[PDB]
């Protein structure tokens, strides 16, 4: 049930064109590890 | 997907913006310390001071105009006050001038 | 020919002595409304408006508060006129906000990250002397 | 450890700390507001992009196609605020594309009723003894301007002319006392909490002088019944059934 | 199982159980005081409201009747965990309260320790001050000692401090950590306190008639700073057997008062982790994070 | 601009839409610009309604110039809504508009025959043009959410392409 | 249309900052390659330089290994041309219009049945980095990618900008340089990059070992052998590469001569060693002796 | 590749669903019944 109808509420809010666009979800943040490790580059940190 | 402090993040960014150096972000699995990354130096001789800090700099700004009484008609820079210490025209000299010439003919 | 006037209210009588600058700035505000669209670009071509908008309110801000010469009445008959700038003046009365070029230069949806312009940042805690230009009101750092 | 370092500490995380924690940024703090622009931006961008045909623009032609799929609400919202024959001219919040592609009058004409029908059945009264009193009449043609003469300007042609005295009646100083400066007004008594709400214009209460004059100014657009029995079978409920037995009665509906 | 809740809407700083063990409650940034019931499904009861600044640290009485909770807004709350009302709001710190804690097994009493330079003794019946010990500056955590008699504060210049309630000076200063104070929690043996610090490490100290004179007795690696410099607190089990710490790192760090040895490190957060909650019954962990969220473990 | 930038991407460079919002070619077209020119009901209804709205606009302009009169605005605007149907050729698109058109004959009929009951004569001057408007503004209540939808899929279509896959 | 979680970038490109800011939109613009529409993403490389976007599709950039928008390798770093050389491959991917369309519909359905974690395909199957590869590599981040472009204006003289011309107010590059001209198709597809064929020029001048004619020199000149070294380190140098037969170690010159049991085995291991056989820290020069 | 075109008949429609009543049919009437 909770599948199924989650992508009919995707499908059918296709069939309402008229989108009442909510806003913008909050700005989200990611920790990035890169694989190229490198002291050089990233100015040093291991992380992003 | 992290979840981070807001005012936090845009103070170590300006911070690695402005000054060079930053308090590196690396949350590792082994216990490293407050590193200065970037301009190490810097922020060893600066004292770590944040470009939102206040501190003490007695660097030369530089020098601007000041016009800001609204009743001259063609007075008021107010906000729009130009930058006193700069130029009056923007172009490149007769040597690069013809040389660019030569290049654009070239392409 | 002036800002032909709605109220049709009598003007509270400092209106006379304010009456010419106004009537230059308007002069001046037409002009450079028509200013066609040169090669200047398509950005820009709208600082003059700001800029000139800025003037007015900022006289009349003087005439009411710095120097105190001109009545309550004929203050609000030259803002309810369309003069002056009901709230770029009340935003001026703040503490932060002596200067401020333009409304929209502090408008945080207006801009995608939720901030307010490089306007808007002391010039000290930037001191790598750059050319800040606001793309909304061309201003160099209002504060 | 040194003294001055724990000074230049208490400096930092001070200003570090009252700034995170600062009023602006706690939790369920909303901005402001977006007040308003001045007119001649609207004003310029409008000329400027004329009609896009100066490939300067050139890019703004995409949202200026697309925005065609809102512009039957544009002339709706236009359409439902004009000027009303007692006004000379309307000033009206408008809500528009930093691009000039539409135009959307965003407002609601809030009305006071009575006040509403006490002007407009002096509209009826000057109207009559204006038709009944003027030798003749001339009627404007339409389209009033021919198919290739571009649209006027607003700036270089309406915006400095005056503006041709609109079709006030004069009211009497001493019977219409209560009403005579408010009432040709745009949004009569819009500010003063006295009479009306507020600066959203809804909830008036009045003083009894002020219904009497009112009543009587629009005493031509009105009914003099005072009750009900006049409408026996001629309500709604005799027309239900009338209907519902395909019989008619004689100045009633089939 | 992990039991996480969620409900929050900002970082949540502070989770602490009933001293029942029957009832949860945390708080942060959303200016609000969720409950919750410990068993069960780990459900929400109720929500205290009014607090106009942040939540900055909940702390609760000995039997569980009243509640006490600092505010960034310069106040300290009493409410009634019966009607989850205010009874007081002491007012009167001029900055930043940070840390509260009120007096265990004596009169009722609370020491607030402030972002004003002052650590503040307040009464609850009088509405009016009882003592105020400004040695500088910011203090950043305060607990009482168990006698009623001493009152232990944590701040920037990193020399833990005890006032005698008596002869109003300082009793009792100790040093030896790097760099800021950030917790203090006394175990239950009335003895043994327990302070986190930002420096990366953490201590352990006991308040007694007669002390070594240099009371540093056990020491633990681990703990995390960054640039967030949020505010990091210890706890001491019920059976002053395991400390449990948060970190900047995201990891629930568990150490044990005897072999001082890594019990754990357990990852399962998102955002740092600022208060951790031991069950003054169970072997159960609640974990309050700026994620957003909690963590319910069972060890 | 709008309905101009519409003809002139879909590159029919031959038609070319008037001030008043007639359309009209400006070539003999062969039989294959004569069908890829052929409009839909949308792009008329539009049309349509936007020449109603300019007619009501530019008789404010005449006002406001000074060529006309408060009065002769008046009942040129009560004219406007009464003769809709000789003016605008909008039922041609959605004839369901006779609906309004017979109301706003009906009202008229009304109004005439009580604003001249006495000396007041059969003339040009009546303009009492509430009842007409409030018809008007009715039936754009009504349309409204029609013409948004036909020409967002006329936009779609004409952004994206006509789906010939699973017809 | 695509959906991705971030982008997949060089560090080069990504920027120097640890902390970065970063804009998405959703549907966002065509693959250049895969044609279809992407999400595309855009951040400040870093103070005064571009924003740089996203520029190919997550699936187009998957299929080869490479970084979305800076177009260089994942591990080395190289030109594509030059990494398919460099590991011998031959890549299939259709060229017309058709063909292509259906070979990018067919490779997502299949990329769709991955973990997200490696490339698909041979570029699993051909990670055996060459020391011609290593060799080429770049070293640190050449982060004057990031600048902005040439002013028009400022080269005809017109930037009258001040200084914010909004492009580096420098001298135009001659156009007849092969490093000018080098459209995105083709740098993707690796069909006549002026930069690969100038860096394939450059790996072919640099020093490899050179072999003998005879097959009975067996006997390998390592030059810069120092007395750090041991008869036993020389041999676990070559002792498992094969067989060796004798080993001189001459201190008098402070060299080495390693007779070798198998021609193949000590040709691996001296050219596989020239200049690189770092034991020790010290540079050998494996070359035939005489 | 989600279209914005649209059709007459996708508008909002029936959009609850009838659920058979106590006294229809109910499913647990009919698991009782014999
Ligand atoms: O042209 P229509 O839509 O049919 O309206 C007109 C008109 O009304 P306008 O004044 O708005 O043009 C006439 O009005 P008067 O001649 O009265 O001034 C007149 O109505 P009368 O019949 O009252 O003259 C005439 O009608 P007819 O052709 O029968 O005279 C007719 O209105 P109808 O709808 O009544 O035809
Ligand atoms: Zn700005
Ligand atoms: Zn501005
Ligand atoms: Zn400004």
């Amino acid at each position: 049930r909770v599948a199924l109808e989650k992508s009919v509420s995707q499908k059918v809010a296709a069939a309402m064109p008229v989108r009442a666009a909510d806003k913008l979800a909050p700005a989200q943040y990611i920790r990035y590890t890169p694989s190229q490790q490198g002291v050089a580059f990233n100015s040093g940190a291991k992380q992003r | 997907p992290a979840h981070i402090n807001d005012f936090m993040f845009e103070q170590q960014r300006r911070t690695f913006a402005t000054y060079g150096y930053a308090l590196d972000p690396s949350l590792d699995n082994h216990q490293v310390s407050a590193k200065y990354i970037g301009s190490v130096e810097e922020a060893e001789k600066n004292q770590g001071l944040t470009v939102f800090e206040t501190g003490q700099k007695k660097t030369e700004k530089r020098k601007k105009f000041k016009e800001n009484d609204a009743s001259n008609i063609d007075g008021f820079l107010g906000p729009w006050a130009k930058y006193v210490d700069e130029k009056d025209v923007a172009k490149p000299s007769e040597e690069e001038q013809k040389e660019l010439d030569e290049i654009t003919a070239k392409r | 020919m002036p800002k032909v006037k709605r109220s049709r209210k009598a003007p509270p009588d400092g209106w006379e002595l304010i009456e010419p600058t106004l009537d230059e700035l308007d002069q001046k505000m037409r002009e450079a409304e028509t200013e066609p669209h040169e090669g200047k670009r398509k950005v820009e071509s709208l600082w003059p408006i700001f800029r000139i908008h800025h003037q007015k309110t900022r006289y009349i801000f003087d005439l009411f508060y710095k120097r105190k010469a001109i009545s309550r009445e004929l203050y609000e008959y030259c803002i309810k006129e369309g003069y002056a700038d009901k709230n770029l003046i009340a935003k001026w009365k703040k503490q932060g906000y002596e200067n401020l070029c333009c409304l929209r230069c502090i408008q945080t949806r207006d801009t995608n990250f939720g901030t307010n312009c490089i306007c808007r940042v002391p010039k000290s805690k930037l001191e790598v002397g750059r050319i800040i230009e606001c793309t909304h009101c061309g201003c160099r750092g209002c504060s | 450890m040194s003294e001055e370092k724990l000074q230049e500490k208490a400096r930092k995380w001070q200003q570090l700390q009252a700034k995170r924690y600062a009023e602006k940024r706690k939790f369920g703090f909303v901005d402001a507001q977006k007040e308003d622009m001045p007119p001649e931006h609207v004003r310029k961008i409008i000329r400027d992009h004329g009609d896009m045909t100066n490939r300067k623009f050139r890019h703004d032609k995409r949202v200026y196609l697309g925005a065609l799929k809102y512009m039957p609400h544009a002339v709706l919202k236009l359409l439902e605020n004009m000027p009303m024959p007692w006004e000379q001219i309307r000033d009206v919040p408008v809500l528009y594309h930093i691009t000039g592609a539409i135009s959307f009058v965003n407002e609601i004409p809030w009305v006071i009723e009575p006040v509403y029908i006490s002007q407009w059945g002096s509209m009826w009264i000057m109207m009559r003894r204006e038709k009944r009193d003027r030798r003749h009449f001339k009627r404007m043609r339409f389209p009033p301007f021919d198919d290739e003469e571009p649209p006027l300007d607003y700036a270089d042609n309406i915006l400095d002319v005056e503006p041709l005295e609109a079709i006030q009646l004069e009211l009497d100083p001493e019977e219409d006392a209560p009403v005579l400066d408010w009432f040709y007004d745009h949004q009569p008594l819009r500010d003063s909490r006295k009479y009306v709400n507020g600066s959203t214009y809804q909830r008036w209460q009045f003083t009894l002088p002020m219904m009497s004059t009112l009543y009587r100014l629009a005493n031509q657009l009105l009914t003099d019944l005072v009750d009900d029995n006049y409408f026996y079978l001629f309500d709604l409920k005799a027309f239900f059934t009338s209907k519902a037995l395909n019989m008619a009665i004689p100045g009633g509906p089939k | 199982p992990i039991m996480l809740l969620s409900g929050h809407e900002g970082e949540v700083y502070c989770c602490k159980f009933h001293p029942n063990g029957s009832t949860l409650a945390s708080a942060g940034f959303d200016r609000l005081i969720l409950l919750w019931n410990v068993y069960g499904d780990c459900d929400n009861y109720a929500t205290l409201k009014g607090h106009s600044g942040a939540v900055m640290e909940l702390h609760y009485n000995t039997d569980g009747s009243m509640l006490f909770s600092a505010s960034t807004d310069k106040t300290v709350a009493v409410w009634d965990s019966e009607t989850g009302e205010r009874v007081k709001r002491l007012k009167g710190h001029t900055s930043f309260v940070n840390s509260c804690y009120p007096a265990r097994r004596g009169p009722q009493l609370v020491c607030t320790g402030s972002d004003d330079g002052t650590v503040k003794l307040w009464d609850i019946r009088k509405k009016a001050a009882i003592q105020t010990f400004q040695n500088t500056y910011q203090v950043l955590a305060v607990t009482f000692n168990d006698t009623s008699d001493q009152i232990i504060s944590g701040g920037i210049d990193n020399d833990i401090k005890v006032w005698d309630l008596r002869q109003n000076k300082l009793t009792y200063t100790m040093r030896g950590h790097a760099d800021s104070v950030t917790g203090l929690s006394l175990s239950s043996e009335g003895s043994y306190l327990l302070s986190n610090a930002m420096d990366n490490t953490v201590r352990v100290w006991d308040v007694r008639p007669f002390a070594p004179k240099e009371r540093c007795v056990k020491i633990f690696q681990g703990n995390v700073h960054n640039f967030e410099k949020n505010l990091l607190r210890c706890s001491w089990s019920p059976d002053g057997s395991k400390i449990a710490a948060g970190s900047a790192d995201r990891f629930v760090y568990v150490w044990d008062t005897t072999s001082r040895r890594i019990l754990y490190k357990l990852p399962g957060h998102a955002g740092s982790i600022n208060e951790v909650a031991f069950h003054p019954d169970e072997p159960i962990i609640i974990s309050a994070s700026s994620d957003k969220r909690l963590y319910m473990g069972e060890i | 601009n709008m309905l101009n930038l519409l003809i002139h991407r879909k590159n029919l460079n031959y038609l070319h839409l008037d001030y008043n919002f007639n359309l009209k070619p400006v070539k003999t077209l062969t039989t294959k610009e004569r069908k890829k020119s052929r409009f839909g009901n949308a792009f008329h209804l539009c049309r349509e309604v936007l020449r109603l709205t300019k007619l009501v606009v530019d008789s404010h302009v005449q006002y406001r110039l000074g060529n006309v009169d408060a009065f002769q605005l008046a009942d040129g605007l009560q004219y406007i809504f009464a003769h809709v149907g000789q003016l605008t050729g909008m039922y041609r698109y959605k004839y369901k508009l006779m609906r309004q058109i017979r109301m706003c004959k009906d009202l008229k009929h009304l109004i005439y025959y009580r604003f001249n009951t006495g000396p007041v004569g059969k003339g040009p001057g009546c303009g009492f043009w509430a009842a007409g408007w409030r018809v008007w503004l009715f039936f754009m209540r009504g349309i409204t959410p029609l013409l948004e939808r036909w020409l967002g899929n006329l936009l779609a279509r004409q952004f994206e392409g006509r789906h010939s896959k699973g017809v | 249309w695509e959906d991705a979680d971030f982008p997949i970038l060089c560090q080069t490109c990504l920027g120097e900052n640890p902390y970065i800011r970063m804009t998405k939109e959703k549907y966002g613009k065509e693959c250049k390659i895969c044609a279809r529409p992407f999400t595309v993403f855009r951040w400040c490389p870093g103070v005064r330089m571009r924003f740089k976007k996203t520029e190919v599709c997550q699936t187009c950039s998957k299929l080869k290994n490479v970084c979305q928008t800076c177009l260089l390798d994942l591990e080395y770093g190289l030109p594509i041309q030059v990494r398919d050389a460099g590991l011998s491959f031959k890549d299939d991917m259709p060229k017309s219009d058709v063909n292509k369309e259906y070979y990018t519909q067919n490779m997502e359905r299949e990329i769709s049945n991955s973990d997200g974690t490696r490339p698909v395909g041979m570029l699993g199957k051909a990670t055996s980095t060459s020391d011609m590869l290593l060799k080429l590599a770049r070293t640190t981040p050449y982060y004057k990618r990031n600048r902005p472009h040439i002013c028009s204006f400022w080269v005809k003289g017109e930037c009258k900008r001040g200084e914010e011309c909004p492009y580096r107010h420098e001298k135009p590059t001659d156009p007849d340089d092969p490093l000018a001209d080098q459209n995105i198709k083709d740098r993707y597809y690796g069909i006549n990059d002026p930069v690969a064929d100038k860096l394939l020029k450059r790996a072919s001048t640099m020093p490899r070992l050179d072999p003998p004619e005879d097959k009975t020199i067996t006997t390998l000149y390592v030059g810069g052998l120092g007395d750090t070294i041991t008869e036993t380190d020389l041999r676990n140098h070559f002792y498992q590469f094969g067989e060796i037969r004798t080993i001189t170690v001459v201190q008098r010159q402070q060299c080495a001569f390693i007779q070798f049991a198998t021609r193949q085995a000590a040709e691996v291991a001296a050219e596989k060693s020239f200049n690189k056989l770092i034991v020790n820290g010290r540079r050998l020069n494996v070359k035939w002796g005489r | 590749q989600l279209s914005k075109q649209y059709s007459s008949r996708d508008l909002p429609s029936h959009t609850k669903i009838k659920y058979r009543q106590t006294t229809q049919d109910a499913p647990e009437e009919v698991r009782n019944r014999d």
